[PDB]
């Protein structure tokens, strides 16, 4: 929900650390016309 | 050639679908090798 | 494309075209400096058989969707090698010892009994392993018991 976004010559890495979580607000959204994942089922990240 | 060899870590990350393909090696490893451990306990019954 | 496509081209952003080779995960390139094409080397900012490693971005609200803009995210992460972080959502529950439990300690679900452990852990364990290679004990992460 921030404004701006890098390019991908020069994509920006952000670390999190020392805080909860909460990926329902992804999976429940519209506003991502993909959220696609290969070593987790979606769901299970709620969890995990 | 599953995801991890801990069966709670695919129980844990992947659904049914998914964690089918993972769970079916690990079946096909360990029966393997209980086929394996038994027919080399068996050879070694006769020595005793 | 509703944010970030600009009426002539948000050319802002750039691509790489070129590079001497493929890359290695997780390399990130800020060089801006010629790649060679031809049996010539190059000087100076530029020259023949020498083209420019980007390539700027055209985005026009005009365009068809494919050649418009999509924003992308990359969430990685990593598992059970060290004490986690970062977790979801879940409530705890109070603590239980001595009696047959589905346990769950950061995602590590299992079927056990859990006993006050005078195993000597220094500051850094979470866990305990064993010579059959079974995890067998646990630092509790509220109480560092
Ligand atoms: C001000 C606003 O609309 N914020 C949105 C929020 O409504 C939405 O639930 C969330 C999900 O990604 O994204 C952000």
């Amino acid at each position: 929900n921030a404004t701006r976004f890098a390019s991908v010559y020069a994509w920006n890495r952000k670390r999190i650390s020392n805080c909860v979580a909460d990926y329902s607000v992804l999976y429940n959204s519209a506003s991502f016309s993909t959220f696609k994942c290969y070593g987790v089922s979606p769901t299970k990240l709620n969890d995990l | 050639g599953a995801i991890s060899s801990v069966l709670n870590d695919i129980l844990a990350r992947l659904d049914k679908v998914e964690a089918e393909v993972q769970i079916d090696r690990l079946i096909t490893g360990r029966l393997q090798s209980l086929q394996t451990y038994v027919t080399q306990q068996l050879i070694r019954a006769a020595e005793i | 494309n509703n944010l970030d496509s600009k009426v002539g081209g948000n050319y802002n952003y750039l691509y790489r075209l070129f590079r001497k080779s493929n890359l290695k995960p997780f390399e990130r390139d800020i060089s801006t400096e010629i790649y060679q094409a031809g049996s010539t080397p190059c000087n100076g900012v530029e020259g023949f058989n020498c083209y420019f490693p980007l390539q700027s971005y055209g985005f026009q609200p005009t365009y068809g969707v494919g050649y418009q803009p999509y924003r992308v995210v990359v969430l990685s992460f990593e598992l059970l090698h060290a004490p986690a972080t970062v977790c979801g959502p879940k409530k705890s529950t109070n603590l239980v010892k001595n009696k047959c439990v589905n346990f769950n300690f950061n995602g590590l679900t299992g079927t056990g009994v859990l006993t006050e452990s005078n195993k000597k852990f220094l500051p850094f364990q979470q866990f305990g392993r064993d010579i059959d290679d079974t995890t067998d004990a646990v630092r509790d992460p509220q109480t560092l018991e």
